[PDB]
């Protein structure tokens, strides 16, 4: 139902909980790196430039 | 419409059947967002059956998944049309040019 | 099952001999209906809407 | 790429530019000079640093 | 210790745009204001854009009306750009009727006390046949910002008029705002500057009104700036009585009897109901069945309905 | 020809102009090129990929 | 069509003279307009007084050396900008440095006048070499509504009036319930200590409101 209360709950379960991000030709171990999630409107993944 | 261009865009619109090109020249009798009826000129007209050329425009409809293919009349009530002129743009055609 | 049998018993719902196969809109996608078509096997009585 | 163009454009110096030659106590007031339109981003200047 | 500014000649040029000016400007304040005003000017201002349009025989915006060369989508699109202005009403429904071969402009609508058509020549659509007629209910409201038709459906709540085509909200007087601070030499002061704010508009808002409300919100935001688990009853009880899907007759009786929520209903008793107007044995029979179906009944006493916020 | 067509335009030959950040309202050092480029939407649209 | 004003405002202030304040939620776009303007006033126009001119007891010129001081005169001018001067209703005062010896002349080595208040007596002005090391002189202050450069005293000390040492405003996204994207505005500022950061802002934007008193309704 996407009740308004869950979004705040998602911010709780997300906080300290890394996710793995990976790109297509994984070559060195840096092809997979962990990040802390920040909730974002939109369907695209936002990725730190330095990485 | 392309603002900067080459000149093929006319050919692309017409040769692909997306647009609707006049079969014979004459004057437009009726213009609807639905159909277009052209009253043929006699030089182009065959003696029998007399005739008028009736163009049934395609309206909102399914593409090979999932786009929409829809025609808009580009001509106005009572307008001179010459054989081979765009009567209506299809999708991605503007006045006979190619607009992607 | 037993506890399911009790559940219908308290809330008094008659569990149907029929299951829901209905076609429903995919998650997240939203639009306007521009058309409906009905195809029928030759010999089954066409319903009202059709 | 963009970031390195920034820092290069940041620290680079032209020969003659607004604020050339003056002196400042420290970086705080250097930005204060820049943001205000008084001094050019690149001009040869003596400033006290720690 | 400082000098306050104030306006001066506001020069209208076309029905669309005009150049306002602001003299009494001190050192550098021309920028401090001019951008800050452009900011509030382009965005948050009051405006009235057409919203819901219900037309004659048209089921959805993707069809074609026989006798008109504009696809419905295009006619909807033309309306988003119809500029109007009201005075004392925050939403008005205008009735447009016309027929016969020729252009249907925006002046053909039916005038209202607050109706001001700023572009009477604005083309709604053409008409291609001798007898072909279009009647339309055009609902215009007033608001702020951009509200696309998409976000418009969340609330819902009986938007059932399948004939009502929503359009996207254009709300905004401002088109283009540009500011230039040229140095204004008032007869005596060291150096002071002017502000020439050349704006551009759809004709539904006057320059002074805009530039005033702009600064209005500005300081209004500085206001703040300047200083510095126990559910009790079953949640289903707070669902409205409409959720029971009763008979037309039965539903109206409850609203007529001050019974608006499920919690109110479970308290009332069988005896009381036959005494309320319009209800007989027939009507009551329907009610007893629907309640058992959700695990409820009539007449249950709750010593604490409802709690507590 | 482009420069000539830009001459009839009243617009500069550099094809660059002064542009101002809509945030601070301050100018941008250097002229930036502004113009009209034809741009396409390819159909990869993101609410397919997600 | 009523408007949006924010709620909860954490002020986490480092030490005293330094502060970083966040204010959220705003309406989209507003963090930047509020932020920038408040920055312009704070930087380029603020009431305050520091140093326009000081007579040189050693020489008559800005290019010269003293006896007993390794600091170049420009160095001492640097130090001069950094002296915190909060003057009472007295518009322009003048003080004296009287002191000498084997060690640096601090700001407690300055005469104490009636309407003068120095926030740091500790301030290091210039060192003092061995022996007697002849030094003292008279200092004249000045007021400004902005930052006044050296070349702007066209008829010499760059006059830094505005208590602001540094101003930055960071605009980040704010989340309110069903409101998708907003502005969360974080102002970080350092001060010279005369007026604390918290109130400089208050007044900084009070100036702003007063310029607008001619428009509201």
């Amino acid at each position: 139902r996407e009740e308004a209360v869950v979004w705040d709950i998602l911010d709780e379960v997300i906080r300290e909980h890394p996710v793995l991000l990976n790109r297509a030709p994984t070559l060195h171990r840096l092809g997979i790196q962990a990040f802390e999630p920040v909730l974002i409107e939109g369907k695209a993944i936002q990725l730190h430039p330095l990485v | 419409k392309p603002l900067v261009g080459t000149g093929m865009e006319r050919a692309v619109a017409v040769d692909s059947g997306v647009t609707a090109v006049a079969k014979r020249g004459g004057v437009v009798q009726y213009v609807d967002a639905s159909r277009i009826v052209i009253k043929v000129n006699e030089d182009e007209m065959y003696p029998g059956e007399a005739g008028i050329d009736i163009y049934n425009l395609t309206k909102y409809t399914r593409s090979n998944q999932n786009t929409c293919i829809n025609q808009m009349p580009c001509v106005s009530l009572g307008e001179p049309v010459e054989r081979g002129d765009v009567l209506a743009d299809g999708p991605s055609t503007d006045l006979g040019e190619l607009a992607l | 099952t037993p506890e399911e049998k009790l559940l219908r018993a308290i809330f008094g719902e008659k569990a149907s001999d029929v299951k829901d196969s209905s076609l429903r809109v995919p998650n997240g996608v939203s639009g306007t209906v521009i058309d409906v078509q009905v195809f029928t096997r030759d010999g089954v009585e066409k319903d009202k809407r059709a | 790429q963009d970031v390195v163009l920034g820092l290069y454009y940041m620290t680079r110096d032209c020969v003659n530019a607004k604020g050339e030659g003056m002196v400042l106590t420290g970086p705080k007031e250097a930005e204060r000079l820049y943001r205000s339109g008084l001094a050019s981003l690149h001009a040869r200047v003596k400033v006290r640093i720690t | 210790e400082f000098l306050k500014p104030r306006l001066v000649d506001i020069e209208q040029v076309s029905s669309t745009h005009a150049k306002v000016t602001l003299e009494p400007l001190e050192r550098g304040f021309g920028h401090t204001l001019g951008n800050a005003l452009r900011r509030i000017l382009l965005s948050s201002m009051p405006g009235c854009a057409v919203t819901e349009v219900e037309i004659d025989g048209v089921l959805h915006e993707y069809s074609t009306k026989e006798g008109v060369q504009e696809d419905i989508l295009e006619i909807l699109l033309n309306l988003k750009g119809l500029a109007v202005r009201v005075q004392g009403k925050d939403e008005v429904i205008l009735t447009l009727n016309k027929s016969g071969i020729g252009p249907v402009t925006a002046a053909d609508i039916t005038h209202d006390g607050d109706v001001e058509i700023v572009k009477p020549q604005h083309v709604i659509c053409h008409l291609t046949d001798e007898n072909a007629s279009i009647s339309m209910r055009i609902k215009v409201q007033r608001g702020r910002g951009y509200v696309p038709a998409s976000t418009r459906i969340h609330s819902e709540e009986d938007e059932r008029p399948i004939g009502r085509l929503l359009v996207d909200a254009c709300y905004s007087p401002v088109e283009r705002i540009a500011y230039n601070v040229e140095a204004a030499r008032v007869e005596q002061r060291t150096d002071l500057d002017k502000l020439v704010i050349e704006m551009e508009t759809n004709g539904t808002i006057d320059p002074e009104e805009a530039i005033r409300r702009a600064a209005t919100i500005l300081a209004e935001q500085l206001e703040a700036f300047v200083d510095l688990e126990k559910p009790e009853f079953d949640p289903i009880l707070l669902r409205p009585v409409d959720d029971l899907e009763l008979t037309v007759r039965s539903a109206n009786c409850l609203k007529a009897e001050a019974i608006h929520y499920i919690g109110d209903l479970v308290q009332r008793t069988e005896v009381e109901l036959l005494k309320t107007p319009n209800l007989g044995k027939k009507s009551l029979t329907e009610i007893k069945d629907v309640l058992a179906s959700r695990g409820l009944s009539l007449g249950m006493r709750l010593e604490n309905w409802p709690p507590a916020s | 020809e482009i420069k000539e067509l830009l001459k009839l335009g009243d617009l500069p030959t550099s094809g660059q102009i002064r542009l101002y950040d809509g945030r601070t309202g301050e100018q941008f050092e250097r002229p930036v090129t502004v113009g009209y480029m034809y741009m396409l939407k390819l159909n990869h649209l993101v609410d397919d990929k997600m």
